[PDB]
């Protein structure tokens, strides 16, 4: 759901 | 006005143990804020506990075993202060929410008899061979990524809110064929099929440490090390696939895994062997 | 002259022994990236180890123990297998590399009885009370957040890529007068602080996982829900902080949690016993 424009911060 | 809910080898399991327990689980399910299943399938799952903690608890009797009255009191007072209460402001929830405290107290008496006979009777079962704790500490050697620096590349296989199995399939198909062709460049493949942003760059992501990561790659990734390739795994998103790019106490580790994975291992495989040794009929 | 590294109780360290692994360091080290210590301080750790193994090793001639011929037999055989290898090509691998066939046998089985009387000893030394693993099986409950699903918002306080303390401590304390003003809206205040593309956005991260986030904050989100607010977390980029805003088995998650928790505590305790009860002479 937010995986990724979570990851994309690290 | 009491019936039986099952017979369990001569003893019984009854409609007021799971009546009354059915009201120990929805009272945390408000405050835990969890949906349960059907009425119907969830008292079926309560009537299986209760047969099981029986199981076990016949047995409790057949080998005698107690619980140091200090033990009880004490683990008592620990769930107190666990929960930010004195026994005397916790009474007053076990009153408030409506329960005789002895009751409670003889309650979890009850809980402590089985994990007690449980445990013993599982740490019975757990053999350990050092042939094998050699062989696992020798395999987790080149394995310890703890915090790690690792740089990665990312495709991602696009799949909708909810998909359809065609989708799925067809995309986790495509996404092992990928990967199938990512052991043969995996930045221009980015290009090729990356639903993601990062796709245009390469699937280049930079230098992560393998905690920062989402904890669903982690599992993956720290028995893998440079060149390697990933996946496909699931998620929200869709399918995810990736590329590495950078990076005695392991027989403490070592005996822990085992000393670990035999119990887990190991209990499953006694409660199972119980509920089999055992004469059980349930009344609905 | 077989100098010695050092003395252990009725017994000692070689150079040979210590000049030995200090290679095979090195080498499994840049073999699979990882940098090293101050080769001064490398030694240093090396004859800790050497000397520890000493020890428990004299501790193992002591007891009676041997490690049976098939034992150790299928021990090797196994990480032959394991690091992509076999039976007598083995031999000729590390023989081609400066090395015997009993350069490793006897050197393997020195592993084996070491692992043996050191976990055979820490084994004898755990003692898990029903009070504690009761106790902890209550908490390992409010924890319970396995998939479960959450939604969040985000404040971003960023640092620079490399900081002084000076640099830091601004976002630090920034950061708490923010989580204590969050919690007397969050979202007017992310807009307000918050340095991520979803800032102005009101720190929105949406509907996710606990287990789709990344791990180091799903370690601070197990304990919590609706309502509450984590952080400050420092990682890579800076300082995040966190609203959330939606949401027989412990019987053994605790047990199994205790039975590793305690054995790697009281293994520890029990070389800091035998390191510093017994004679430890290093010769330079």
């Amino acid at each position: 759901n937010f995986t990724l424009k979570f990851w994309d911060i690290f | 006005v009491d019936k039986v809910a099952a017979v369990v080898n001569n003893g019984v399991v009854l409609e007021s143990d799971v009546d009354g327990l059915m009201q120990s689980v929805k009272l945390n399910a408000a405050q835990a804020r969890q949906q349960l299943p059907d009425d119907a399938t969830l008292r079926h799952q309560i009537m299986e506990r209760l047969i099981m903690d029986q199981i076990i608890l016949q047995m409790g009797q057949k080998m005698g075993v107690k619980i140091s009255d200090e033990q009880l009191d004490q683990a008592i007072a620990n769930i107190a202060k666990q929960n930010n209460m004195t026994l005397d402001q916790m009474r007053s929830r076990l009153a408030y929410d409506g329960l005789n405290y002895n009751t409670y107290r003889n309650q979890i008496r009850k809980e402590m008899i089985i994990s007690e006979v449980r445990n013993n009777e599982v740490r019975r079962r757990i053999t350990i061979l050092p042939q094998e704790v050699e062989s696992l500490a020798q395999q987790v050697g080149n394995q310890n990524d703890a915090s790690t620096e690792l740089n990665l590349s990312h495709i991602l296989i696009p799949l909708p809110e909810n998909p359809t199995s065609d989708q799925v399939n067809e995309a986790e198909s495509q996404a092992r064929a990928i990967v199938d062709q990512a052991r043969n460049d995996f930045g221009k493949l980015a290009i090729a099929h990356s639903a993601d942003q990062q796709a245009l760059n390469g699937g280049q992501m930079g230098w992560g440490r393998i905690q920062e990561l989402p904890g669903i790659f982690a599992q993956a990734l720290s028995t893998a090390k440079k060149g390697d390739i990933v996946g496909p795994i699931r998620s929200g998103v869709g399918f995810h696939i990736l590329k590495v790019n950078d990076l005695a106490a392991q027989k403490d580790r070592a005996y822990r895994m085992l000393m670990n994975r035999k119990f887990s291992e190991e209990a499953a495989s006694w409660m199972q062997e119980q509920r089999a040794s055992a004469y059980v009929k349930i009344l609905s």
